[PDB]
RNA sequence: GUAAAUUUAACUGUUAGUCCAAAGAGGAACAGCUCUUUGGACACUAGGAAAAAACCUUGUAGAGAGAGUAAAAAAUUUAACA
């Protein structure tokens, strides 16, 4: 339990230096564009539906 | 009338020895600043040690003047806990601004200043009698003085920005006194 | 014990009181600084004396002339008992190359570029 | 046995003359 | 125990930094 | 007067030392200023979005 | 802002600490006393503080029957009507 509370806290940002700056790779922070075919549209209630009765 | 004596008003006993630091009387004191259940107290205005010989004749004195219906006295200074080797003896160090003892009761600063003033001469440093008013006026008129003070040269501005070099002849503590406080002795005039 | 002291930056921060008292102007700072040293570095600090001499300032009653730039400035808080700051003026803009040879600094701290050494027409 | 040394009044005003000078020093270097 | 003696830097320092009451130009006691 | 001649002109070619190397770091400074907004927007979008969007 | 730094080759001498300011630790919250630390002065000059190693001013290289300055002169006399 105080480990999977350590690795929550060490993945949060933190204005003291850490290692994920110095060692974290440095990326935009703007999010990737997107270049590739859309997703393809699910029916969610359809599909938990038939996936509970499985 | 609404005031009322505790069960034991005179002053206790103060031990020689507990049971179980020049700097220790420096400066300003940082506590018993504040009258606590008691109108009149006296007031420390310099810096010194108190052995028990001086409780002894402070708790003879208050008590006896004292009358134990109209008036209680509380100590407000520990138990003698500093060695003192020439243990050769055990002192309370005070610091400046400290209220040593505290009167409380139904009765008026003239009628307690009379023999509080008078054990406060005996005191080993400058304490003078005081009460709520007196006290606040005395740190009113201070504040005032310091307000419309004509001089454009205070002792802090010029310690603070190290003018004329002068922190070579001050001390580090003069920063935080700001030339109020000369070693144990206080300047109240200082502003 | 005695060491280096460390002024509070709000002495530095000059109010708008300073600023009619002194004639100074926040919005256009100015560029130069007249320096001069007015006391001895005698029964003083030895990083005191290193200061006076890295702004070359060891001989006293010398206008040196530095830079208002941060860096400039910390060394002269050091040594700020010890000399007189003053701007640096250019009522007539900075010395162009003619100019050069016929300058003079006077005394109210501005830097003329023609010195005729003649009396001012009525 | 050191005897007791007492500021006139030339002396005071001397040490103004130079608080004066550091004021502006102050001043100046503030901007 | 007894009042040291002062750096004579320190006691012009204190001399120059005494204060210096404000003095009305008119003094009270000569006004209505 | 020799000697104040010299010294006088040794402290104008100073005053103009001083004057422009504050200046040309002030130009410079400036300039790194704009060239960053300018580095900003060269990145802008290299390929155009085309996933989930329309 | 400055102009010194390290290394190499050789070599010599000095070093038994006094006072001032500051922070501690011992004496007695004595000593021109004991110990340590920070800074200053003193075996480099001069001016001032009464004479003056140690405080302040100032640094020191000559001549001048010129000039501007620095430090630089201690204050104080303490109520009353019935």
């Amino acid at each position: 339990r105080y480990r999977r509370r350590a690795e929550q806290e060490a993945q949060a940002p933190h204005w003291w230096r850490t290692y994920r700056e110095y060692f974290g790779e440095k990326t935009d922070p703007k999010e990737k564009i997107d270049i590739g075919l859309p997703p393809p549209k699910v029916s969610r209630t359809q599909q938990l539906l038939e996936r509970k009765q499985a | 009338e609404d005031v009322s004596i505790p069960e034991k008003p005179k002053l206790r006993f103060i031990e020689r020895a507990p049971l179980v630091n020049l700097s220790d009387i420096r400066g300003p004191s940082t506590e018993a600043t504040e009258f606590t259940e008691g109108n009149f107290a006296i007031l420390a205005l310099g810096g010194g040690y108190l052995h028990w010989g001086h409780f002894e004749m402070m708790r003879l004195t208050i008590n006896r003047s004292m009358d134990p219906k109209n008036m209680f006295a509380i100590w407000r200074v520990p138990a003698p806990f500093k060695p003192i080797t020439r243990i050769d003896h055990y002192v309370t160090p005070v610091k400046a601004g400290r209220l040593v003892v505290e009167m409380g009761g139904r009765c008026e600063f003239e009628e307690v200043q009379g023999f509080l003033d008078q054990v406060a001469h005996k005191l080993p440093f400058a304490a003078k009698a005081v009460s709520r008013g007196t006290l606040e006026k005395m740190r009113k008129d201070q504040e005032e003085r310091e307000r419309n003070n004509q001089n454009p040269w205070t002792f802090e501005r010029i310690a603070t920005a190290n003018m004329l070099g002068i922190r070579k002849v001050l001390s580090p503590y003069d920063l935080t006194h700001k030339g109020k406080y000369w070693g144990k002795f206080y300047m109240p005039k200082r502003v | 014990k005695f060491t280096r002291s460390r002024i509070p930056e709000k002495v530095f921060q000059a109010s708008p009181e300073d600023h009619e008292k002194y004639g100074g102007d926040p919005q256009n700072p100015h560029k130069l600084h007249i320096v001069t040293r007015i006391k001895s570095t005698r029964r003083r600090p030895y990083w005191e004396k290193d200061i006076i001499k890295m702004l070359g300032l060891e001989k006293a009653h010398t206008p040196q002339v530095h830079k208002n730039i941060p860096s400039v400035n910390a060394k002269l808080k050091v040594v700020k008992h010890l000399i007189r700051i003053k701007p640096l003026k250019l009522p007539q803009g900075l010395p162009a190359e003619e100019n050069m040879s016929n300058t003079c600094l006077k005394s109210t701290g501005e830097l003329v570029v023609q010195w005729h050494l003649k009396p001012v027409e009525q | 046995h050191r005897r007791p040394r007492f500021v006139s009044l030339r002396a005071k005003q001397n040490m103004i003359r130079r608080l004066e000078i550091e004021a502006e020093n102050h001043y100046w270097l503030s901007m | 125990r007894h009042r040291r003696v002062m750096h004579f830097q320190r006691q012009k320092l204190m001399a120059v930094t005494e204060y210096i009451p404000p003095k009305p130009a008119i003094h009270p006691s000569c006004l209505p | 007067q020799l000697r104040r001649k010299a010294e006088r002109e040794t402290f104008a070619r100073r005053v103009v030392l001083l004057s422009q190397e504050m200046d040309a770091g002030l130009q410079a400074w400036q300039l790194r200023q704009q060239k960053l907004q300018e580095e900003q927007r060269k990145q802008e979008n290299a390929l155009k979005p085309k996933g989930a969007s329309l």
